[PDB]
Order: C-alpha cells, then structure tokens, then sequence
C-alpha cells in the first residue's frame, strides 16, 4: 500500500 | 482504423484537455513527487502523453488494445494511492468521461 500523492 | 481515429479525436481529445488531467499527462516522476514505493507497487506504469504518442504514431494494432492503456493507468492510480487522496477523484472523473465517450466508439 503506497504512500500515496495526498 | 476508424476506432483508433475515434480514440484519438473524440476520446484523448476530451481528456488531454480536462482541468484534471495535468497529474496525468506525462509518465509518474517518483523522484519529483518523493514516492519511493511508486516502482516497486506499480510495475506497468502508463500516462496520457505516451498513449498520445503512441496513437499520434499508429503504434496501436487494435482500439481495445488503446483503450487496455487508458485501463492501466487509472488502474495504476486507484492500487497505488490512499483511497482518500485527491488524484483517486481525479482519475475517477477522467475514467467516468472515458467510459461515455468508449459507449458510442465505431464497432469494426
């Protein structure tokens, strides 16, 4: 699960 | 074909120009955005730009293989980021407009 671009 | 001219003129079109398409427009730079992880969850990466190049180019046999590329991209999108995060809303409006405009696409 990816940190992700907010 | 005529359904790769569709693809290009009736469904990138519509895309490429959308207020949430910036995100999308060219390849994931994991070093820009400081995502670490990116390569190692996404090992297909894909972007709007390469699939303009790649119909600007006739680089497509088939329409369905076209819109298999759009498919990886926002599926990239949802599997990588945090349901809540913004670009998940963005790519669920840009997928939304592509399914519509695929609905009414050339048949051969």
């Amino acid at each position: 699960s990816g940190r992700g671009k907010g | 074909t005529n359904q790769l001219q569709y693809l290009h003129k009736v469904v990138m079109k519509a895309l490429w120009k959308h207020q949430f398409a910036w995100p999308f427009r060219q390849p994931v730079d994991a070093v820009k955005l400081g995502l670490p992880d990116y390569h190692k969850i996404i090992k297909q990466p894909m972007d709007m730009g390469t699939i303009k190049r790649r119909l600007e180019n006739n680089y497509y046999w088939a329409a369905s293989e076209c819109m298999q590329d759009f498919n990886t991209m926002f599926t990239n999108c949802y599997i990588y980021n945090k349901p809540t995060d913004d670009i998940v809303l963005m790519a669920q409006t840009l997928e939304k407009i592509f399914l519509q405009k695929v609905a009414s696409m050339p048949q051969e």
